[PDB]
RNA sequence: GUUACGGCGGUCCAUAGCGGCAGGGAAACGCCCGGUCCCAUCCCGAACCCGGAAGCUAAGCCUGCCAGCGCCGAUGAUACUACCCAUCCGGGUGGAAAAGUAGGACACCGCCGAACAC
């Protein structure tokens, strides 16, 4: 897991409020917050294009090697604040990180699926809770569904992991449900 | 790996006592010129206090543990009687004549009542 | 200055045997019967308000104490039942009177049931409280069994500080309830 | 072809009448209320209709006593 | 337990009429429900009750 | 048809058409969703028309979720009656739909057919809308 | 003054609760023995009450541990909003949530009494 923590120039904020924040978003930045066991909550402005490149590249949970005030820092993206319509990025929380730490994480699965003909898939869940190392978070829990038949409830305690990564969502979950496929006459009797 | 099931009557009796004592306490008040006479009973011995509930402070005290009160020979009731004597003397030294009587979550009669009646006899106004 | 049979027996043998069986640290953990309970649901309260008095008289003659008359706190009209209609009598038994009652029951009446094969070991609950039931009162020689005008059965239940069914059955065995030994 | 509704009941002028800080005489009415939304504390009394009133002059303090909003009266400083 | 009197309470001797393995003990069974023959089985004398049947005369788990 | 089996209060005010969505701004159970952009009241018959539009365009197998239910009535009153004299009776049932909100979610393999189906179901509704993938 | 003690109280009353683990009984808190005397059960000395100290810290209770069931909870952003600008849209100065997050927390404080001591 040879990750390249993306680098980003961030500058501390003068003004902290709604007017300033809208002016910032307008200019083309994104406000952001930094905290953790740093215990010194910093308020930053990132640049949205660079931030979006970083996310689109390495998934949403993606470590960062920031540059604050000339000094550099290490952070993880804990939470995003998105707009529904425009689908901008309004605000970003950032958890400081030392190397070798155990922080809980929530990543996305990937259904690589080609099934039997009489088969349909149903993704009951996207997001699974994990603890891992700092530099070693995945991007995609690949789950494969091929050769299988009708009902095969892929439990959560069935996915293949890295070495040194732990599942913390309960192993009861239906991540997938392989339904007996519908009839064209069954599609008349669903939601009427 | 033996394990119990539920409530013992010690717990029942205790929490019921606290229940009815803090029921009663709604009507009783405290003040340094009219304090509250709390009683706290056990099977063996007994304890009492004069309480000021304006500051949750205490002005007098007594109990049937002190050897000078164990120097009684007679019944539990007589221990209680001499206790009432001592607290009358002490209260009227520290400067309290009138009080109320909190039965502390116990029934009136027996040792409580004989205490209080000895105190009424020996001067306290209640 | 007196001792009932079952209680002397209890303090002599049974505590010892349960100690030698279950190996408690404190003897306070030893199981001990507390009380005995009796109930009679008349059920025809809305049709005979006089069988109630009959049952009261029977349990009086049987237990030597005036029962309690349990009222109906709820009103369920599918049975005619209304708030306060007396449906049943109930008696509590504690102490020497209890031990005497168990002596009599085990030694006179239960050896007078018709084709008594055995009381189940499965009338327990959670920890060992034995809740059985009698169809008729035609059995206690205590009763004047000439005057009875109807069957008026009852329901008995025996409660103990035992913590589980194994200790309960073992104790009641040592005390001499005719379980179905299985 | 009728609207069988239409009725209503005239008011009763409930609520707080002497808020925090004010000076109140004796027997004055702090709050009118149906239930004990606000309970009495010290130097305060209850009515028949669960009204509250003052028993001793002073000034108000809407504090809580074990989860329940109370009303109190404190001693003014004599001039 | 108390006034509003209960039935009366006196001892009893349940004389085993099966094989002579009798019983005798304090009870609430007396004027209420007792039999004649005040036979002292002990230091005192108190009523007796013929025992038509019992345990040691009733084949069951405790008896054959 | 979609209706509730019983409502407590069967004569309600008109819902509000002010504000943006708080929930249902994220595809949940399928792959290809519909998202609104305007404010509107969507009824029972519209949603029936739309689900039928989808099932007659996939026709075999592939699932359809409806994250809306008409649980707020509206009151017509009978015809040619002067205003006044009460409040009419409920006749059709709407769901309010604030912008950002998601209505439908499909699960069919090929995006071609799926996008086309959702478009046919969009043209059965009063709102401007758009199509969504579960991705960011 | 002080210890794994008891009792009465308080906190704008769960930061204090529930559950699990270990552990304590000197004087005290207790449980327990029995209904002679006051007194009591809508029946029962079970409870309340009385008379004592054979027995055990098993339980109650107190002490430490477990952040797991529950609770508390920010900064910053957002929603909403007062006022103003603005031909519909939208915007600026100020105020500012809920949720979420980081985290916290197996309470704190006061008085008398004991035991312990110079």
């Amino acid at each position: 897991t040879a990750n390249i923590p993306n680098k980003l120039t961030a500058n501390v904020r003068t003004r902290t409020g709604k007017g300033a924040s809208r002016q910032a978003r307008r200019d083309g930045k994104v406000p952001a917050v930094l905290y953790g066991h740093g215990t010194d909550p910093q308020h930053l402005e990132l640049n949205a294009r660079d931030f979006a490149a970083v996310l689109r590249s390495h998934g949403t949970n993606a470590i960062l090697t920031l540059d604050i005030e000339g000094t550099e820092q290490l952070a993880l993206t804990k939470a995003l604040d998105v707009h529904p319509i425009r689908r901008n990025i309004q605000h970003a929380d950032l958890l400081v990180v030392q190397r070798g730490e155990k922080v809980t994480v929530e990543v996305t699965v990937l259904v690589e699926g080609d099934a039997t003909p009489g088969t349909l898939v149903t993704q009951d869940a996207n997001t699974i809770e994990i603890e891992a190392e700092a530099l070693s978070i995945p991007e995609q829990l690949t789950v494969s569904v091929e050769g299988v038949e009708a009902g095969t409830q892929i439990t959560a305690g069935q996915i293949s992991l890295p070495e040194g990564v732990n599942l913390i969502s309960d192993p009861e979950l239906l991540v997938v449900n392989v339904v007996e496929a519908p009839s064209a006459e069954a599609l008349e009797e669903e939601g009427a | 790996a033996h394990k119990p099931v539920g409530q013992n009557i010690s717990e029942v009796r205790r929490n019921a006592r606290l229940r009815r004592h803090a029921r009663l306490r709604k009507k009783v008040a405290g003040t340094a010129e009219v304090p509250r006479l709390v009683v706290n009973r056990s099977a063996r011995h007994i304890h009492v206090q004069l309480v000021n509930d304006l500051n949750g402070t205490t002005l007098a005290a007594a109990s049937s543990i002190e050897a000078d009160v164990r120097a009684i020979d007679g019944d539990k009731k007589a221990h209680s009687v001499r206790v009432g004597q001592l607290i009358a003397e002490r209260a009227k030294a520290a400067g309290v004549e009138t009080v109320v009587f909190d039965r502390g979550g116990y029934t009136y009669g027996g040792r409580i009542a004989a205490l209080a009646d000895a105190a009424r006899e020996a001067g306290l106004k209640f | 200055k007196a001792l009932p049979r079952l209680k002397q027996r209890y303090r002599e043998e049974i505590r010892e045997a349960l100690q030698q069986e279950f190996n408690y640290a404190n003897v306070m953990q030893i199981p001990g019967v507390v009380k005995v309970v009796v109930n009679m649901g008349v059920g025809d309260a809305a049709r005979d308000a006089k069988l109630i008095n009959g049952a009261i008289n029977d349990l009086a003659l049987i237990t030597g104490q005036k029962p309690e008359v349990r009222r109906a706190r709820k009103s369920i009209a599918q049975f005619k039942l209304r708030e306060g209609m007396p449906i049943g009598a109930r008696v509590t038994l504690r102490g020497d009177r209890m031990w005497e009652f168990l002596d009599r029951l085990i030694s006179i009446a239960l050896p007078r049931i018709r084709d008594f094969r055995g009381l189940s070991p499965k009338q327990f609950d959670g920890t060992g409280n034995y809740t059985f039931g009698l169809n008729e009162q035609s059995m206690f020689h205590e009763i004047d069994v000439d005057s009875i005008d109807r069957p008026r059965g009852m329901d008995i239940t025996v409660v103990t500080t035992a913590t589980n069914d194994a200790e309960g059955r073992a104790l009641l065995r040592a005390l001499g309830f005719p379980f179905k030994e299985n | 072809s009728s609207s069988r509704n239409g009725r209503d009941s005239a008011a009763q002028r409930l609520g707080v009448k002497r808020f925090g800080g004010q000076v109140v005489k004796a027997g004055e009415i702090l709050v009118r209320q149906r239930g004990t939304h606000f309970h009495p504390g010290v130097n305060v009394g209850r009515g028949g209709d669960d009204t509250l009133f003052a028993l001793a002059p002073g000034a108000v303090e809407f504090g809580a006593k074990r989860g329940r909003k109370t009303v109190n009266i404190v001693p003014v400083a004599r001039p | 337990m108390k006034p509003g009197i209960h039935p009366d309470y006196h001892p009893v001797v349940f004389q085993d009429a099966a094989t002579g393995a009798q019983f005798l003990t304090r009870s609430t069974a007396t004027s209420t429900r007792t039999i004649e023959w005040p036979t002292p089985s002990g230091p005192k004398t108190y009523p007796l009750i013929v025992v038509d049947v019992t345990s040691d005369s009733h084949p069951f788990w405790t008896g054959s | 048809m979609l209706i509730p089996r019983k409502v407590k209060h069967r004569k309600q005010h008109h819902p509000e058409q002010r504000g943006i969505a708080s929930g249902g701004t994220s595809v949940s159970f399928g792959d290809y969703g519909i998202q609104a952009l305007e404010h509107a009241y969507i009824t029972n018959r519209q949603i029936e028309s739309a689900r039928i539009a989808i099932n007659r365009h996939i026709k075999r197998g592939g699932k359809v979720w409806i994250n809306i239910f008409p649980d707020r009535p509206l009151t017509k009153k009978p015809a040619e009656t002067r205003m006044g004299s009460g409040k009419g009776s409920p006749e059709w049932w709407v769901a309010n739909v604030k912008p950002g909100r998601v209505l439908f979610e499909l699960s069919y393999p090929d995006e071609k057919t799926a996008r086309d189906a959702l478009t046919r179901a969009i043209h059965k509704l009063p709102i401007k809308a758009r199509i969504v993938t579960r991705e960011e």
